[PDB]
RNA sequence: GCUUGACUGCGAGCGUGACGGCGCGAGCAGGUGCGAAAGCAGGUCAUAGUGAUCCGGUGGUUCUGAAUGGAAGGGCCAUC
RNA sequence: UAGCGGCGAGCGAACGGGGAGCAGCCCAGAGCCUGAAUCAGUGUGUGUGUUAGUGGAAGCGUCUGGAAAGGCGCGCGAUACAGGGUGACAGCCCCGUACACAAAAAUGCACAUGCUGUGAGCUCGAUGAGUAGGGCGGGACACGUGGUAUCCUGUCUGAAUAUGGGGGGACCAUCCUCCAAGGCUAAAUACUCCUGACUGACCGAUAGUGAACCAGUACCGUGAGGGAAAGGCGAAAAGAACCCCGGCGAGGGGAGUGAAAAAGAACCUGAAACCGUGUACGUACAAGCAGUGGGAGCACGCUUAGGCGUGUGACUGCGUACCUUUUGUAUAAUGGGUCAGCGACUUAUAUUCUGUAGCAAGGUUAACCGAAUAGGGGAGCCGAAGGGAAACCGAGUCUUAACU
């Protein structure tokens, strides 16, 4: 298949197996939720009955007092006691097979083309590293929420888009499954399409 | 951590082609004059673990 | 395809078994454990192979055999693995470079599994009768 | 993700304390007692749904009996006569005519009298 | 009277057992013993006379033998 | 895994491979040599940080409102839309943030750099003795004395010393490899009393540190030691001038402030148990898990002025709580005075099986590299071949001298 170019009115050819396959919601979902799981810091901890500050003295004798038997001031039943199953810092990252991460991106890229959310331009940059510049540039192109994928990391385009919340500037190697779905439109320079062409293979 | 093999079972059971286990027959270590040859001859080849005892062996040999 | 419109496959996210959370759940009260046993205690349960004190199966049966150290350094090679080598020479060294046998294997044997469809020369590897016929039927030759 | 039980336990306890309105003592203001009262009231209502249909047929039969005997026939002969005459009016309606239409009931007893005789 | 079948290695098929096991078994080899031969003999009319595994002992062995040749040790078979 | 193991419970390597990080040396001593490299100290610089700081963009009108940052309208900044405060939610009100600068003095680091101190090289040498080894008793080696190598030594002894000696898992021969009985040595590695910044599918006052609060305090113990409870007015005290009852009280009613005082300091919200005042109905001839089915009467709301809704419930049928444990409980068997808050199948790794997804005779990487959730990394693991104790054979193999 081929993708039309808005900037130059030419055409660019791409693999059908990358930008033209069927959407795999089951596969895309697993990779997406595994991306959000890898963003978890997972830093937290409660105190078990062994870590609560306090002594091991039995509060009162086993028999004769008329009270329910107790053995520790730190029992999870008691207030100011331990947590029964106190959490530890844990790693929530999942393993995503290489053929699934690449397989999920191909389904995401293919669905962007089907929904007319991926548009290809010959080049995309700003003359000066001013935020007011590409803000005006995106008005001309009629874009509000947009992800720009460039072949090479442009410093002016990166700085000029940093303060725009609904604009994200990446490079062809910094593509992630979530950001492709999370943005209304995706702008790929013709160089960037070639790199993901040979990255997703 | 890794499950630990019951080392005593690994010395007595070997896993065959279709997932079964073969074991050596008991009653052939000593006191053999008083045993008929037919009884001992049938007791020489290895046998397969029965259906009831497969659960207790698979548990003891997680890496079989 | 939005971040709030993609859902898992039907039947791939079976919900966990929450134990001891009321009558209606079917798992309340004892939580699948029954009444008043050792198996119903926290941490209770007998070890692997225990049969109540009767001599367990892995102890009333005799041990047999010995572990051979030569079988740890001997491998078997299939006919379908002969094309994986580079250069058409299936030797002991050209077979480790193709990741066909372990780096510390010293004896290899080519058996009749798969099929040979290219002429290859096998040096120093024992070849079964069935594999020798097939290797020579593809124009290959076997060297001692 | 710690979950606090205050809001949902408040609503679950109020849910049945509202069902325990009118009960005496702790059965209408104490949850532990009110839960048992609400459950027991549910058991009673279920079984009296099935014995409301008996307590009313007993009432109808007794009223048909009383009205038929004023016309010179017992209940057992009255019902048997109605079956012979092929009258399908049931106890709820027979006991309704007996109270609100005395003339129709006695004109209906004579229907059973002829069938038996 | 003569003898050593109170054989060797397998056994279709069965009975019992939760299992470990325990039985009955015609038939195939290889070598026998009685009978003229048809045969029958793998202990005793049958059912009790028993003890798993581990650990070792003794004899044998086309197995293994921690650089290599041996060996020690282990394995397998018979047995205590 | 191989092994060790009342061969039980269990313990559990190494060879080898992939990575991070790599660094070598000098005293068992004399000749020339020459202050020679590598080094330790100190000063002098030249940079770069640390210990204060400086500048730092861009908004107005109108509506509700106690108050605007909110709604609506029109603008501007953005290498600054991190964050915080401001009378409700602020890119443009304030503090900041991106960015660009700054050190009199002290000080870390990195080079150059003189001085002080030791020493670089070539030849000739030499080659750690109560030591290696052994006996006895123990210990460490994954290895529990086992056929047990190897290491350490409490006690007895005890070499060869380079034509020599150690190891290669009893031991011997051959071969290979190395040179003990003398030392030094960075990096990769472990931890956080402490300092700074940042982060959290961590908690939010019975939680989170024992301690959000003048907490290791009050209090308890002779002592070691144990060890709490306890947060929130309001935007701003504007924290109630003054009057009245009262003991020149406590407490309260007005007045006033405030958006709000039923926000009044016992102060946001103000639940439940529990305790009252008022109203409607029932209730002093009536027997029991107190309800439920039927049901009159009374009061009350009606908006078709219509039967219904709501409250009560005379009378009446039926009806001995809940949990647990049990063959079986109203049981006079257990537990619970009630309310509110908390309280019990979790987490990590490994293995097996189901569902689902990707690839498919292949699947997949771990550590690590990489800013990279990418990509590299195929070391390995599982599978495609099994039989046998094993050598070994192989769609066969073992069994047997051989199997129909
Ligand atoms: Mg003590
Ligand atoms: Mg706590
Ligand atoms: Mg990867
Ligand atoms: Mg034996
Ligand atoms: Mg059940
Ligand atoms: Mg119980
Ligand atoms: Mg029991
Ligand atoms: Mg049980
Ligand atoms: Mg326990
Ligand atoms: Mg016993
Ligand atoms: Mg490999
Ligand atoms: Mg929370
Ligand atoms: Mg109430
Ligand atoms: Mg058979
Ligand atoms: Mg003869
Ligand atoms: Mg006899
Ligand atoms: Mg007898
Ligand atoms: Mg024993
Ligand atoms: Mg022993
Ligand atoms: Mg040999
Ligand atoms: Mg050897
Ligand atoms: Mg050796
Ligand atoms: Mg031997
Ligand atoms: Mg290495
Ligand atoms: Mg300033
Ligand atoms: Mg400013
Ligand atoms: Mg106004
Ligand atoms: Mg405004
Ligand atoms: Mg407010
Ligand atoms: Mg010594
Ligand atoms: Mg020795
Ligand atoms: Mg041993
Ligand atoms: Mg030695
Ligand atoms: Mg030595
Ligand atoms: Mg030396
Ligand atoms: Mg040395
Ligand atoms: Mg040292
Ligand atoms: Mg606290
Ligand atoms: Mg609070
Ligand atoms: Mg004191
Ligand atoms: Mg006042
Ligand atoms: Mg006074
Ligand atoms: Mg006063
Ligand atoms: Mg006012
Ligand atoms: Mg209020
Ligand atoms: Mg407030
Ligand atoms: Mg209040
Ligand atoms: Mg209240
Ligand atoms: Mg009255
Ligand atoms: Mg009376
Ligand atoms: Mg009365
Ligand atoms: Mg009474
Ligand atoms: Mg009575
Ligand atoms: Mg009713
Ligand atoms: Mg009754
Ligand atoms: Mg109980
Ligand atoms: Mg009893
Ligand atoms: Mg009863
Ligand atoms: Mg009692
Ligand atoms: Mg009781
Ligand atoms: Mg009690
Ligand atoms: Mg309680
Ligand atoms: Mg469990
Ligand atoms: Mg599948």
């Amino acid at each position: 298949m081929e993708l039309v170019l808005k900037d130059a009115q030419s055409a660019l050819t791409v693999s059908e197996t990358t930008f033209g396959r069927d959407f795999n919601e089951a596969l895309v979902h697993q990779v997406v939720v595994a991306y959000a799981a890898g963003a978890r810091q997972g830093t937290r901890a409660q105190k078990t009955r062994a870590e609560v500050t306090g002594s091991g003295k039995k509060p009162w004798r086993q028999k004769g007092t008329g009270r329910a038997r107790s053995g520790s001031i730190k029992s999870p039943i008691w207030r100011s006691g331990g947590v029964t199953f106190a959490a530890r810092p844990q790693d929530h990252s999942q393993k995503v097979n290489k053929k699934m991460y690449r397989g999920a991106l191909k389904s995401i890229l293919s669905e962007l083309v089907r929904q007319d959310r991926l548009i290809v331009v010959e080049k995309f940059s700003v003359e000066a590293p001013k935020t007011k510049l590409l803000a005006q540039k995106l008005k001309d192109m009629a874009l509000e929420d947009v992800l720009i994928i460039t072949g090479e990391l442009d410093e002016n385009l990166f700085l000029a888009a940093r303060n725009l919340h609904k604009v994200d500037v990446r490079d062809a190697t910094g593509i992630d499954p979530v950001s492709l779905i999370a943005f209304d439109k995706v702008v790929m320079t013709a160089d960037a399409v070639k790199q993901v062409e040979e990255m997703l293979a | 951590p890794k499950i630990k093999t019951v080392r005593g079972a690994a010395k007595r059971f070997k896993k065959t082609g279709k997932g079964g286990f073969k074991h050596k027959h008991a009653n052939l270590r000593h006191i053999l004059t008083k045993k008929a040859t037919k009884r001992k001859r049938h007791l020489r080849p290895k046998a397969m673990v029965s259906k009831g005892d497969l659960g207790l062996v698979i548990a003891c040999l997680p890496y079989a | 395809m939005r971040l709030n419109t993609l859902s898992p496959a039907e039947g791939s996210k079976k919900a966990g078994k929450r134990l001891g959370r009321g009558i209606g759940s079917g798992l309340g009260k004892t939580g699948g454990r029954g009444h008043k046993g050792q198996k119903s205690r926290s941490g209770g349960g007998v070890r692997r192979g225990f049969e109540g004190g009767q001599m367990p199966l892995y102890r009333r049966l005799p041990k047999f055999g010995f572990t051979s150290r030569k079988a740890a350094i001997t491998a078997e090679v299939r006919l379908s693995d002969l094309a994986k080598v580079e250069g058409g020479v299936v030797d002991l060294n050209t077979l480790k470079a193709a990741n066909i046998i372990g780096i510390q294997i010293e004896f290899a044997k080519v058996i009749l599994a798969g099929e040979v469809t290219t002429p290859v020369t096998v040096r120093g590897l024992r070849v079964t009768k069935g594999a020798r016929a097939a290797i020579e039927a593809a124009g290959g030759k076997i060297e001692e | 993700a710690r979950v606090k039980r205050g809001v949902i336990a408040r609503a679950r306890h109020k849910k049945i304390l509202k069902q325990a309105k009118g009960y005496y003592g702790a059965r209408s203001r104490v949850y532990r007692v009110a839960f048992q009262a609400v459950i027991k009231a549910g058991q009673y209502a279920y079984r009296d749904r099935r014995q409301r249909k008996r307590q009313f047929r007993q009432l109808w039969i007794a009223r048909i009996n009383a009205a038929a005997r004023q016309n010179g026939i017992s209940y057992s002969k009255f019902i048997n006569g109605l079956k012979k005459a092929s009258v399908e009016i049931d106890r709820k309606i027979l006991a309704d005519i007996a109270v609100f239409d005395k003339v129709a009931f006695t004109a209906l007893v004579e229907k059973a009298k002829a069938a038996l005789a």
